[PDB]
This record gives C-alpha cells, structure tokens and sequence, in this order.
C-alpha cells in the first residue's frame, strides 16, 4: 500500500508553452489564406485575435491535464473519489458526524483523502473470500484504533500468523481490541483455515533519533527545525502501516527540507531490520542544531 | 422457492396498508410478516442464471405490485401523528421495507433487466421551427401602408395594405411632461419631467367581401382583422415601419383594438369591421 | 450491500457552462489587449463574429470534457460508455429477446437499459466467487434443484 | 420523371413534348459530382427545362435510414405550391421543400462571387437545393 | 469552424475561423480502456486495477490482459482457475495435481500443490520469479513453499 | 468607435466602418450567427421574388427593421429601385447620419 | 422532447426554436446529451436530441 | 533564459486560475512555481541592451498573456470566503 | 401525449390519438360516463332530426362546445354537409391544429 498520488504529474495530452501554440496557429493561419494571403492582412487587430486562441487552448489543455488527473486515483481530489469508490464499492463513513449536542457548534467530519483512496486501492483484494496475502490485510482494516496487518506463515498448514500492529502511542495494542479480528474474519477467511492472532509476532526494541543539523546562514531556526519533523513523525506513523523497514538513510532523508546544506546521525551504528513479521517503535526524538 | 415467497409476500403488505385506517397496533404484525419473509427471495434471487423469458415477468409483475405496496403503506401510516407513530414504532421499521424490497428489486434486474426505455415521440426538427418565408401579403401589388413586426424578429410581420385593413386616418397624440409647480406670489414654476405618453390611433374600416385587388380569386377574410388580435397577445412591443417620412418609427406597444362588426349574413359573418387600433411608444433606451 | 448513487455528492470536472461567462472573459481579454486602438463593440464588427466563434466552439469543447468526465463514471455513464466499464469488470449487457428475427420486419435485439447496469456493475463484487467460508460453500451447493 | 431523366433520351422525349404542351419539364441530373451535372446540362438550351441536380434525401419510417430520392418531383411540388399560394408570376426558387432531409452533396454557398459550388451551378443555369 | 460562419464571409473571416476554434483531442475515456490507454500511462491503470505483479519486460499484449483481467483474477484468488491465467506471460498450462492421485492419503502437509509449468519462449532464467508470482494467488496458510516446475 | 475591416483586416473607424456595420446586417439572414438568432435581415428571404411595387415597400419595411435593432447610428430615409437588368435589381440606401 | 435533425440543423439554433431564448439553453442541451459535443457542429442527418425541460 | 522562462511561466498560471473552481489546495503549488519563477526572468532581463526587433515583441506576446492570467487567478479566488481563504493563506500570496 | 387505442390495444400517440379523442368526444352522450357527467356530446339527441339550414348551425355550435371542453389541442374550422344518401349525412369535421 504506497501513495502513487505524490509522484509528478503524467500528461495525458501535451502541455505546450504559449509561444510554440501560438506559432503553430499562424502556421494554420499561412495555409487558410493561401493564394490570397497578404503581409498587410496580419495587422495589429488580426494578431491579437491568435495571441488570444494561443491563450485559450493554454487553459484548454490545462483543463484535459487537470479533468484526467481526477479521473486517475494518482492526484484525484475530495468529492471525486466518491464517484470513484461507488465504482469500486467504497463509501467513506461518519467519524462522529454532525450530532448537534447544541444545535450552533455543528462538528461535522467524514474520511479524509488518502486513506480512502487506499481503500480503493484494496477494493480487488476483497472480493475473493478465500483468503490470499491480501484479503487477510484488507478485511482486518475495518477497525479504527489500529494500523494495517501483515500476513506470514512459518508453521504447519492451515496456521495464519498475521501481525495486527497498532498506532494509538506507546507500542502495545490492548488485547480488547485484538479481540475484534476474529469478530471481523468469520465469514471472510476459509473454513478450514484457522488463525492465530499475534499483536507483536517478533518484538519490540526502543529506538530514537539524534541528529545535529546544519542550517544556513538565512532565515529563520525555528520554524525549519520543526519542518524536518514534518516529513518524520508521519514517516514513523507510516513504518507500521506497511510493517517494513526504516534505514540509516531513513534517518537521514526524512530530515531534508528546504534550507538544509549538512546533516548528521549517532543512533545506529548499523541500520536495522524489520522484515513482514519484525517490526518496531521509537521512544523520543531530539533533533538540535550544531550552530 | 421465490415462486412461493413473493407472491405470498405482497400478500402481507396488503394487510399492512389496509388494516391501519383508524388505528395502529394491526400494521406491525404482517409489515414484520413481510420483512423477514421478503429477505427469502431476496437471498434466493442472489444467484439466477436467468431461469426463463417467463418466471421472471412474474418476478416483474411481483415487484411492480411490491412497489405499489410501499406507497399504500407509507401513505396510510403518514395519516398519523408522530408522537402516537413513534410510541409505537415503526419509523425504524418501515426503512427495513426500503431495505430488503430494494434489495429485491435489484435481485430481479439482475436476473431479468428491464426493457429499454423506447421513444415514439421523436419529432423532426419541423414542428418547433417557423416558416421564415414571406407571405403572400408582401409580394402583392400594392404598396404597404404601414407595418407592424415584433421583437422576435422570425414572426410573421402584418401589412398594412387595401388587401388586408387599409386605415385611412391617423391620430398622433404626444404629449410633452411639464410639472407645474404653484409659487405664492408670481407665475407657477414649469419644470420637464419626462417625455410623456405618445399614442398612435389606426382609424379604419375592413369589408371581407371586397375581392383582393386584380381578382385573384380571393376575398379580403374575415380572419384578417383577428390576425391583429394574435399578434396583439404575444405581449411584446412592435416597430412601425411607414414609408413616407421618417421610416424607422420607434417600439410601439399596442393597447386597444374594438372593431365595429355589422350588416351580417347568416352564420354572423359581417361584412363592414370599424375598428380602432391604439399604440403607446414602448420607451426603449 | 450496496450503496445508491443518487446520494452521491456532485463531482469537481462537471461544470456547468455559460455562453456569456465565456464571452465576456473573450471581451475583456481582448478589450485591454488592444490598449484602446479597437473601440466598436458593436455586433457588426467582424471580430465579434469570431469571438462568438471563439466563445461557442470553446463551450463544444468546454461540453466535450464534461462528456467525457460522465463516460468515466458510473454514476453518470450511458450507452456505449457503460459498456467500457462492463468490458473491464466481465458484466455483459442482457439479451430479453433474441436477435434474429425469422420475419420480414427485423426484430430488434433487445437489450435491457442503462438503468440496469448500473444494478449489475454494482452487483459485481457482491457475488459467488470461491467457495472460502461457510456461508459460500452452501451457495456454491446450488447447482441441484431438490434439495432444501 | 424521377429517376428517369439523368437519361438524355427520356430528357430530350420531355423537352420535345414540352412545347406540345406548352408547359416546362423538370429534368434532374446524375447524382454524380457537379461538372458531371454542368456537362449534362450543356446538351440543352431549349428554354423548356428546369434542372435540379443534387438528389435530395428523406428520412424513412421502415428503413430508420437516410433514403435516396431524385429531387425532380420535390421541384414539381414547390411549383405547385407557388403559383396558387403565391401567383405563378412569382418566382419559385427561394421557397421551403417539405418532406426533406439533408442532400446527396453538400453544396456550399456564400456571398460574393466565389469558387462556390452554388454559383457554378447557377451560372450553368443548374437549380439545386 | 468555416461553417459555421454566415454566408458572407470574407476570405481572412474563413480563415479566422478556421485557426481560432483551434479543436483539441480529448483523450478522457481512453484513461479506463486497458486497450486504448497510452503505453506511458498503463501502469497508473494498473494500479488501480491493483495488479499485484507487473514487469518492465512483457509485450504490451502481455501488458494489456493483465490489467484487462485483474478483475477476473482478484475475484477468484482462492481458486485454480485464475491459477491458470495468472501465468499469462510464461506461456504455460500443462498439469496439476489432486488428493487422489497420490495413494497414501496425500503428503504430510496435507498436499501443498506441485504444480507443473511449461515454457517454451525463455530459457535462461524464468524460475526465480514463478515462486513469488504465484504467491498472491497463494493463500498464506493453505499452501505450502514446495513448488514443481518443468523447462 | 473604431473597429476593423472584414477583409485585408486593417483598422478602419470613421464612416468605413459606418457602411460594413451596415452591409453586416442586410446580407447575414437570421439565425446564421452562433448565439444571436435575431440578428441580420430577411433580405435573404427576398432574393428571387417578382420586384412589384409591394415588393419595394417590404424591402423598406424589412430594412428599417433589422437597422433598427443593431445600426442605431443611422436614420434609413429611402429605399429605391434605381435600375433593372435580367434579375440584378438595385437598391440606392439613402439614410441620415446619427450619433 | 427529442428532435431529429437534418444535415445543416445545427444546436443554437434547434434550441432557440424549441426553447424561444438561449440564455442558458445550449448547455443545458448539451448536459443531458451523451456525446453530442462530440459530434460535429454542422450536424449529420440522422442524430437525436432529447431537449430536457427547464433550461 | 528568459526564452525558456516567461513561456514556461504562463504554462504555472494556466494551472492556477483553472484547477481552483471548487477547490483551493490546488491554487497553491503553480502559484509558487511561478512567483519564485517568474523572478527568473525579472532578474535575468535586468540588463538587456535592446536584442532584436523580434525577440521581445514576443515578450510582449508573453506579458499580454500573464497580464491575462493575474485577470483569471484574481476572479476564480475571489468567489471564495475570505476566511477559507485566510486558512489556506493566499492572500498574502498573490499579491507577489 | 401518448395514449392506447380503443380497438387492438395498441399505443399510438402522435395523431391518431388526436382522432380518437375527438371521436370519444363526439359519440358519447352525455351523462353515460361514470362520475364525469358533463362529459361528451348532443350529437346522439341531433341524430335522426331533420337536415335543415338551422340543424347545421347547431351542430357547429355543439361541437365546437364539446370539443372546446375536453379536447383543447383543436381549433375547431367548420362542419360541412357534404353529401345526403337516405338518412346518411356526412360532416367534414375540419379543424386546425393546436398545442
């Protein structure tokens, strides 16, 4: 499950500049008046004419660029996936709709983008009920105070270990909650296939970040210092949501923004593995400058 | 065994619908006969390779009965007051009917698909489009008196000629808005306000039994003078178009016509029509 | 378990189209492009027959995107266009009668409406594909008939 | 005769019996492209004929199709039309074809004196729709 | 267009209108034909067709089906028979086993399948990918790792 | 007002452009323009009509129509026949200046 | 309301007879016409229009 | 390089005023790729003796068009509310 | 309007059922249809009456009634007696179109 929608842009017809347009037109312009055609026709009203038809299929083939960006899941936008997830059966839900306990403060909230679109993205892996790698992840989703599931088996047949891992804070997901799987598999898996339900297959080891950045001589430390959490604390939360690795080198890109010219790690002296079974959490940060 | 439930099912609802005139209590006993009893076909019509060209027409004839049961239903409990609906509950009841007969009804169109929507009113592009040739009545010889002709401007314009009304008088009355204002001691202050109303008043006689000019085997008709009047209702200002002075006369709304008709034969037909046309300058900018 | 699409919310690339928001933007961009030298915005003009040119031939293609942006969804394809969303997820559009005929009037191939394909696309999914739980295994045992 | 007067001897049998009758026979030409049409009006000039090239077509109930009609009967009824609704005096060119569709060729017309396909038809003394 | 001007037109109007209109290809419903999509732009189909393995090296007639057919694949995973079509590239489709094929009640293992594969068009290589091609199909308990194959 | 000539495309604003804005209204028939269907004249509708004398007096009517609705500039005086060749009737469009 | 056209009928026209105005009455056509737009302007003889109510 | 920056820089604009019918997020990102690049080109012809007869009427060419596309950003944003505009924070934006 | 035919079931819309409703009109008497007492024509109580100069008078007055009543898509033109047989006469209901 990644983000395709954060990739740049495909351009399903070509976006020409406004001068290669505009040269194109005159060349349409030389063939119709052919025989006839005079340098004194090509006056100042008649060129201002083609400077507009150059600017308006300029917004016409930005309109076909941004109609097919939201037809595609890549960069479609709110109120359009709808249109979309009734093709592929996905409906967004009511995160505490809009009950008025008084009637002026309405708090009215539904699904957000980008993790609706992962909901149509795993709309194929739930139409088959007999339980491929897939179908195990995308029906243990229906939860909320949890993260996605990973799927593995190393012993004898018919003996599921998938890894319910859950982000609410400190690591550990309460066994109340690890109880819902088997309420939300009954009819979904096979029936003579059976699961047994590991919140922390592998462990848990503590891990942190310390890092001593490098701004430059320029703006502001304060709010850049704070921008390289931006791209790291929903990096962290996005570990988990796949069960996969982080690297020396996660450390380190997830920390460049916009004013950065050197960084620097201590914490691992390696990096670390965290296969589909092994995963991971990290304690406190503290990133500082050295300047 | 959806041949056994369906038609056992709108069975049901027409107790529901029909028991709960003036009371309550009968209602909920055939709509739960009926929501989990309507849920038997609609999980037996879950898998159907479509069976028949018949034993799905009934299944059509069925959920086309269903579907009237709804509205009896929905109709007579809608008779009710809220506060005596609601302690007995069925608002949270009859949505399940909404549930399970359209859970049905798209158990059927999947096995037997409706018929195709079929157009037999498909015009051509005729019977909403005017004949914009001139008629017959602007080709004459004769020189046109005066010409009426909207804004629409694909109308059919009136002529003015011996052949259809021929006025021969022209009141023009045009007044000027000048505001007396009385001072005390010396002459009242005069102050233009405006332009006033500007009327034009068509005089004139139709006889519609003088033959068209040259004798074309035509008389001036009887409808000719009520063309004056369809073209009067269309609500919408006309150009009078002489051809002496000034040819591009203004908008020019008309307001009266009273014709005079006399000297009858014997289905009423006159032959002499006095009438008198009246116009106001419709003020356009 | 499926979801209607009339509660849908309306999408973002149908827009509705005005003649006049698209020629009033042609002359006011072309108003201030001439910096005063062209003045008649009188319709005899014969570049006010190419700006109501210009104006109406953008709104075919202002309607052609709208078109095609209806083509591709569900909840507002039809005709030949539901048949390309049919063609991808292996729903085919009914047969009620046949369609050869054997008279001398040609009977027409009937097929069922638009209306129910958008019950079939949707019922796509919902539907007996692998006999995986207990509840599948019976509705997969549906190929008899005298059996409760 | 619709249909049967893209042929020159049936075209010649109805200008020869024209003066007989004192009346003008409405020939048509081939349906083909417009110098086959002025060509065949160049075997003419015998002041009793009205050729109306271009094949008009009508909309059909049982074929729910574009048919293919000749046109010289369409001319006929326009004529008809004209001399009791509007004189015979009047020219019957300008006025409304009912029973009609789009024509076999798409005859293009503008104003002033162009390479149109409605002014080489005229000036070879062709009438078309 | 030129037609749509009035009758009287000069000739700088006929070709003004034939420049300033200045049409445009929309290629809006080719985006969800897997058959009329671009060869630069099919694999964002395939992804929301969530094609679960795809390779830079098929033919686009082995590109195609894939992504034309994974609703037909998604829909019966559990099964043999888009076991069969899964291996569309790798032309094959020769044999598979059953329970009673083997006498003695089947293997300890319950008969994880061996099934047997046949290419003709590759030679060098084209194992190392049909134990994880054929994994998505797998289900993630019913199958053993044991795998049979045949040049 | 200052606009620019059909042909050749050049700029012209005076009284050039007074007689086009003209000959723009009587040779267009109505509902050729896109979006303005009651623009141009029924001059059109009169090609190839017998010139009798109401004839001339609906030319007169019909040209005081359609230069009434989009030439305000100009007051029509007369319309009159002037000469006749073998159809080419021609028509001397007298009118005062306004505006 | 559906119309049948001819091969020169043409859309701001057919609705200006249909309707008697064209403020708001070309793409109100066009919205409930599946590829009408598509198609060319000088329209073929043989296409259908169904003009819906309240343009 | 301004041959290859104000052509370049309309082609942001015409994504800024088009994709911000019923959205706002989506204004943002080409108006930042032009602000920052159309100073590209206000830097680069800083110093310029005059080129060519051509050569800058295309540059006239170009600034008619942008001075178009501040008309289209500067109409499709102010349909909006000011204050779902104070919360996306391009008033402070356009402006530049 | 589309609407079934009297004979034969069929569902015939454009101006055959434009017919029908004028013979449904014209061949009910009145007060024979059920709650709609004022519905149909006098045409039955002028059935075997003398033809005289004032019996067709009243039946253009009658018609042009009945139809003004429940057929509102008609402009009633006139009703002629075209030809006597013995006891047969025969009126050429002829009538505009509306609507």
């Amino acid at each position: 499950i990644i983000d395709l929608s954060q990739l740049p842009e495909p351009e399903v017809i070509e976006n020409l500049d406004f001068e290669t347009i505009y040269q194109e037109l005159l060349g349409d312009f030389r063939e119709a008046m052919a025989g006839e055609w005079t340098a004194e026709v090509e006056s100042d009203p008649v060129l201002k004419l083609l400077q507009l038809a150059a600017y308006r299929e300029l917004l016409l083939r930005a309109r076909i660029n941004d109609a097919a960006r939201a037809v595609m899941l890549a960069y479609a936008s709110g109120a359009d996936l709808d249109q979309i997830g009734a093709g592929f059966n996905v409906q967004r839900l009511l995160i505490r709709p809009a009950q008025p306990e008084a009637v002026p403060p309405v708090e009215a909230q539904y699904e957000s983008d980008k993790s609706l679109r992962n909901r149509i993205q795993l709309a194929f892996e739930q139409l088959s009920v007999a339980g491929p790698r897939n179908a195990y992840i995308a029906h243990a989703l229906g939860a909320d105070g949890r993260v996605a599931d990973a799927s593995a088996t190393s012993p004898a047949p018919c003996e599921v270990l998938i890894s319910v891992l859950g982000v609410e804070g400190n690591g550990q997901a309460p066994e109340a909650v690890l109880q819902a799987v088997r309420l939300a598999l009954n009819a979904e898996d096979v029936r003579p296939v059976a699961d047994r339900v590991t919140v922390r297959s592998a462990g848990i080891v503590p891990y942190q970040v310390k890092a001593q950045l490098y701004l430059f001589p320029g703006p502001e430390a304060e709010l850049i210092r704070a921008a390289a959490e931006a791209s790291l604390r929903d990096y962290i939360s996005a570990q988990r949501r796949l069960g996969r690795d982080i690297r020396r080198s996660a450390l380190f890109a997830t920390l460049h923004v916009e004013g950065v010219q050197r960084v620097e790690l201590q914490e691992p002296a390696a990096d670390v593995v965290l296969d589909e079974t092994q995963a991971a959490y990290c304690t406190g940060y503290a990133i500082t400058l050295g300047g | 065994a959806y041949l056994e439930q369906l038609q056992a099912g709108l069975r049901y609802l027409g107790r529901a619908g029909e028991s709960g005139r003036k009371s309550l209590d009968k209602v909920v006993a055939p709509v739960n006969g009926a929501i989990s009893e309507i849920r038997g076909a609609a999980a037996e019509l879950e898998n159907l390779p479509g069976v028949s060209p018949e034993m799905a027409a009934r299944l059509q004839r069925a959920m086309r009965g269903i579907g009237q049961a709804q509205g009896k239903v929905n109709r007579v409990v809608s008779t009710y007051d809220r506060a005596s609906r609601a302690l007995l509950g069925i608002d949270e009841r009859l949505d399940a009917l909404k549930v399970q007969v359209n859970s049905a009804a798209q158990a059927v169109g999947k096995v037997a698909g409706d018929i195709s929507p079929t157009l037999a009113g498909v015009l051509p592009s005729w019977l909403l489009a005017p004949s914009a040739t001139p008629p017959s009545e602007a080709a004459a010889s004769l020189p046109h008196l005066l010409v009426l002709q909207p804004l629409t401007a694909n109308a059919q314009p009136f002529y003015f000629n011996l052949n259809t009304a021929a006025f021969d008088a022209l009141q023009r009355n045009s007044a000027y808005n000048w505001s007396g204002q009385v001072r005390l001691g010396r002459r009242p202050a005069l102050q233009s306000v405006g332009m006033g109303e500007e009327s034009i008043l068509l005089k004139g006689a139709v006889f519609p039994l003088r033959r068209q000019v040259g004798n074309q085997e035509k008389v001036v008709g009887l409808e000719q003078l009520e063309a004056l009047r369809r073209l009067a209702e269309r609500r919408e200002p006309l150009i009078l178009s002489s051809g002496y002075g000034e040819v591009q006369m203004g908008l020019w709304c008309l307001v009266r016509i009273s014709e005079n008709q006399s000297a009858l034969l014997g289905n009423g037909a006159p032959r002499k029509q006095t009438f008198d046309l009246e116009f106001k300058r419709y003020g356009d900018d | 378990m499926i979801i209607d699409l009339s509660q849908l919310p309306e999408p973002e690339v149908i827009e509705n189209l005005d003649f006049e928001t698209i020629y009033q933007e042609l002359l006011g961009d072309f108003r201030e492009a001439m910096a005063g030298e062209w003045t008649a915005e009188v319709e005899s003009d014969p570049v006010l027959k190419l700006l109501q040119l210009a104006a109406y031939r953008e709104l075919l293609l202002r309607a052609r995107i709208n078109d095609a942006a209806r083509a591709v969804m569900l909840a507002y394809a039809s005709g030949a266009d539901l048949d390309q969303i049919g063609a991808g997820f292996n729903v085919q559009r009914l047969l009620i009668r046949p369609a050869q005929p054997e008279a001398v009037p040609p009977v027409e191939a009937q097929y069922e409406s638009d209306k129910s394909l958008r019950n079939r696309i949707q019922l796509a999914f919902e539907q007996l594909s692998v006999a995986g739980p207990r509840n599948a295994y019976i509705a997969h045992a549906l190929g008899a008939d005298g059996r409760v | 005769a619709p249909g049967h007067s893209a042929q020159q001897a049936v075209a010649t049998a109805m200008d020869g019996l024209a003066e007989k009758l004192r009346a003008i026979a409405i020939l048509d030409g081939p349906n083909s492209t417009d110098e086959a049409a002025v060509a065949y009006a160049k075997n003419f000039g015998s002041k009793r004929l009205f050729m109306v090239d271009p094949g008009v077509q009508v909309w059909d109930s049982a074929t729910n199709a574009a048919r293919n009609a000749p046109a010289s009967a369409y001319a006929a009824g326009l004529f008809a039309w004209t001399d009791a609704e509007y004189g015979f005096w009047s020219s019957p060119s300008n006025k409304e074809i009912k029973g009609v569709t789009g024509t076999s060729r798409p005859v293009e017309f503008l104003d002033g004196d162009e390479t149109c396909r409605a002014n080489l038809l005229n000036n070879a003394n062709i009438a078309t729709i | 267009s030129s037609r749509l001007l009035p009758p009287n037109r000069s000739s700088l109007e006929r070709s003004l209108g034939d420049v300033l209109p200045a049409e445009l290809p929309v290629p809006l419903r080719e985006l969800h034909d897997p058959a009329r999509c671009e060869a630069a732009l099919l694999p964002y189909l395939a992804w929301t067709r969530s094609v679960d393995r795809w390779d830079p090296d098929w033919s686009d007639e082995a590109k195609r089906n894939a992504v034309a057919t994974s609703f037909v694949l998604h829909q019966r995973k559990g099964t043999l028979t888009a076991l069969r079509q899964v291996v569309e590239p790798i032309g094959a489709l020769s044999e598979v086993t059953e329970w009673w094929q083997r006498s003695p009640t089947g293997v300890p293992g319950t008969f994880e399948i061996t099934v047997d594969v046949s290419d003709r068009g590759i030679d060098e290589g084209t194992v190392l990918e049909l134990e994880r091609l054929l994994d998505d199909v797998r289900p993630v308990s019913r199958h053993l790792t044991r795998l049979d194959l045949r040049i | 007002m200052i606009g620019m000539d059909r042909r050749s495309g050049l700029p012209l604003s005076g009284l050039a452009h007074l007689k086009q804005s003209v000959e723009d209204i009587l040779t267009t028939p109505l509902g050729s323009r896109r979006m303005r269907p009651e623009y141009g004249s029924k001059l059109r509708r009169m090609v190839d009509m017998p010139v009798s004398e109401g004839w001339k007096s609906a030319v007169q009517a019909e040209v005081a129509r359609s230069l009434g609705r989009w030439e305000p500039r100009i007051g029509l005086s007369a319309v009159r026949v002037v000469a006749v060749v073998d159809g080419r009737v021609d028509l001397l469009l007298s009118g005062v200046f306004e505006g | 309301t559906t119309c049948r056209t001819a091969d020169g009928d043409m859309l701001d026209s057919l609705c200006y007879h249909v309707y008697g105005h064209l403020l708001g009455c070309v793409e109100a056509t066009l919205d409930a016409n599946p590829g009408l737009a598509d198609e060319q302007q000088p329209f073929r003889a043989g296409l259908l229009i169904s003009f819906p109510d309240m343009p």
